[PDB]
């Protein structure tokens, strides 16, 4: 699924 | 720590241990080759050689399926640690990759924590989770053997920094989480530990905030725990996880 991104959504 | 609960396994892919000579301390994944911990654990600067990391672990010195050890090619204190006042208190391990290149191999038990967005601003209604192996009562006798995590409100530094809390004693880079009423805390056992706290604009929601630095005395009334307020050191971070 790929990776969670740890960016401010 | 001191009222919490045991930690579901894979409630803490993020956390690490870290174990040399007769020593302990916790610090976390924040990219699959560097953890992050407290400069204070490494105060007395052992050599790499005799440093081993273990990633994945739920039990203190137990070795499990899912746990992953490593060794530690380096490690950087920050340059202006004091062993006095505790700030700065933060330090980077460089893991030693195998011979694919690869340092930590992940799974749904061993991943990376988000690091803090830094540019939003604090707030005393935030939440976090504090985990670690430490004293689960203060005068306990042993380390525990699960880990455990308790949740802890942020506290602002203007309500921590007050004379009735820490005081003079709270510096930049240094934050605070607790109860002013007491009974959850981080303690002796707990350095290095990860706190993790809500963030409303991150896309996980939640984001490494702390170190576990200092205290005074495990859970006690009028008394947050002390962490490295890792926002604060984004930079020094990037910078020196190039590297
Ligand atoms: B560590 O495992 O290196 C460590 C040694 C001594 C003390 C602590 C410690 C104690 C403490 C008491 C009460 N509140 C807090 N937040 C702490 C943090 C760390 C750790």
């Amino acid at each position: 699924n790929g990776p969670l991104s740890c960016g401010q959504r | 720590v001191v009222g919490g609960l045991v930690a579901l396994r894979g409630a803490h892919p993020y956390i690490a241990a870290l174990y040399w000579g007769h020593s302990f301390c916790a610090g976390s994944l924040i990219a699959p080759c560097w953890v992050l911990t407290a400069a204070h654990c490494l105060q007395d600067r052992p050599a790499p050689e005799d440093l081993t990391v273990v990633l994945g672990q739920e039990r203190r010195n137990h070795s499990c399926e899912p746990c992953q050890t490593l060794a530690v090619r380096s490690y950087r204190l920050h340059e202006a640690f004091s062993p006095v006042s505790y700030q700065h208190d933060l330090a980077l391990l460089r893991l030693q990759e195998d011979a694919d290149g690869s340092c930590a191999l992940l799974s749904p038990y061993v991943q990376p924590v988000c690091l803090p967005s830094g540019a939003a601003r604090p707030s005393e209604t935030t939440l976090c989770q504090v985990a670690g192996w430490g004293h689960q009562f203060e005068g306990a006798e042993e380390y525990a053997s699960f880990l455990q995590e308790a949740q802890v409100p942020f506290l602002s530094l203007e309500r921590c920094s007050a004379p009735d809390v820490h005081g003079s004693s709270i510096l930049p880079g240094m934050l605070c989480a607790g109860f002013l009423e007491g009974g959850t805390d981080a303690c002796q056992g707990d350095s290095g530990g990860p706190l993790v706290c809500e963030d409303q604009a991150a896309e996980r929601r939640l984001t490494l905030q702390g170190i576990i630095s200092w205290g005074s005395g495990c859970g006690d009334r009028n008394k947050p725990g002390v962490y490295t307020d890792v926002a604060y050191y984004l930079a020094w971070i990037r910078e020196h996880t190039v590297s």
